[PDB]
């Protein structure tokens, strides 16, 4: 069983979205489904409603008369229109058959424009030793930050992203290794943002 | 509206050691077919929830032994046999009874463990950074125990207030340690105009503060 | 797949 979403990201107040969730695997027409969001670091809110055929329908208070709920039986996909889009709407949605929960597509509601990162080097000094990076001014989220693509996973640490006064994001990714590995080994953090097509790879070095 | 109620919010307990989390419903559960709509759900860090529960004590595909529901009408109860690293996450209870499908507050299930005293590094800017006229400052808090430390940075013995953010990890899902990053932002002039930057480091962990220091300019 | 909602009991 699967459900992929898609048509999410960052979008303008005032602007509209339109959400679809590709369902697999469990005949999609026998089923009642819905869209589900949850706010940075809150509880889980529903959005919407729909029943197996599609003839009921609920939305709360918080959404009624901006948002519609829809489906396709014979295509096994599920829509949501957002309208009317408000920074309170800005949250991951989710696809959710109750039992199974989609990845869930992060929207953002907000003017500020899409900013790729800057990518600054948190170099060793002076038998562990800590050096990381420091991914500064970005705009929206996410960003991931993988290091010596994805060879070196044990003692990293990769810190949420806070937003900053300016109104860009900003985080910072660390990894422990022996002060003895130094010398021999070559660090280098991957950094991608994907909703500016940003991708930079920065050699820490000491 | 059926309104979940959920208790407690937060959830500390010990390795090994059994967890009970309540739920009460404003009405009755208990559909025209016999069963009482009353599910669990397990969501972790950065991941979807997952169901555990389904219908008041039927557990679901992959979802442990351990894991066990009990209630009826409008009490309900979540329990665990013994709290493994894996657990720590927001443990919800929901209902799909009515429509709206509606759902509790949410628990969050915590590892209480061995006190652990963090290691304390500190990193000057880049040379880069300096360049485009701002200069970061990161203190790095590594791996300790309980999540309450303070750090406070000191400019020439002056203490620092409003000019610095700070970011904590989850709790980990193998040592149950802590990760926290301060960071104090400085324009380039500001910055080049002081030697002494510090961060005093305050745990429970440790005996006396520990402060890690460097001069600006070498 | 389990029937989740009480409104797909009677399908």
């Amino acid at each position: 069983v699967q459900l992929v979403e898609s048509g999410g990201g960052l979008v303008q107040p005032g602007g509209s979205l339109r959400l679809s969730c590709a369902a697999s695997g469990f005949t999609f027409s026998r089923y009642s489904m819905s869209w589900v969001r949850q706010a940075p670091g809150k509880g889980l809110e529903l959005v919407a409603q729909i029943n197996s055929v599609g003839s009921s329908t609920y939305y709360p208070d918080t959404v009624k008369g901006r948002f519609t709920i829809s489906r396709d039986n014979a295509k096994n996909t599920l829509y949501l229109q957002m309208n009317s889009l408000r920074a309170e709407d800005t949250a991951v949605y989710y696809c959710a058959s109750g039992d199974y929960w989609g990845q869930g597509t992060l929207v953002t509601v907000s003017s500020a424009s899409t900013k790729g990162p800057s990518v600054f080097p948190l170099a060793p000094s002076s038998g562990t030793a800590a050096l990381g990076c420091l991914v500064k001014d970005y705009f929206p989220e996410p960003v991931t930050v993988s290091w010596n693509s994805g060879a070196l996973t044990s003692g990293v640490h990769t810190f949420p992203a806070v937003l900053q006064s300016s109104g860009l994001y900003s985080l910072s990714s660390v990894v422990t290794v022996p002060s003895s590995s130094l010398g021999t080994q070559t660090y280098i953090c991957n950094v991608n943002h994907k909703p500016s097509n940003t991708k930079v790879d920065k050699k820490v070095e000491p | 509206d059926v309104v979940m109620t959920q208790s407690p919010l937060s959830l500390p307990v010990t390795l090994g050691q059994p967890a009970s989390i309540s739920c009460r419903s404003s009405q009755s559960l208990i559909y025209s077919d016999g069963n009482a709509y009353l599910h669990w759900f397990l969501q972790k860090p950065g991941q979807s929830p997952r169901l555990l529960i389904y219908k008041v004590s039927n557990r679901f595909s992959g979802v442990p032994d351990r894991f066990s529901g009990s209630g009826s009408g409008t009490d309900f109860t979540l329990k665990i046999s013994r709290v493994e690293a894996e657990d720590v996450g927001v443990y919800y209870c929901s209902q799909s009874t009515h429509v709206p499908w509606t759902f509790g507050q949410g628990t969050k299930v915590e590892i209480k463990r061995t006190v652990a005293a963090p290691s304390v590094f500190i990193f000057p800017p880049s040379d880069e950074q300096l360049k485009s006229g701002t200069a970061s400052v990161v203190c790095l808090l590594n791996n300790f125990y309980p999540r309450e430390a303070k750090v406070q940075w000191k400019v020439d013995n002056a203490l620092q207030s409003g000019n610095s953010q700070e970011s904590v990890t989850e709790q980990d899902s193998k040592d149950s340690t802590y990760s926290l990053s301060s960071t104090l932002t400085l324009s380039k002039a500001d910055y080049e105009k002081h030697k002494v930057y510090a961060c005093e480091v305050t745990h429970q962990g440790l005996s006396s503060p520990v402060t890690k220091s460097f001069n600006r300019g070498e | 797949k389990l029937v989740f909602f009480a409104e797909d009991v009677g399908s």
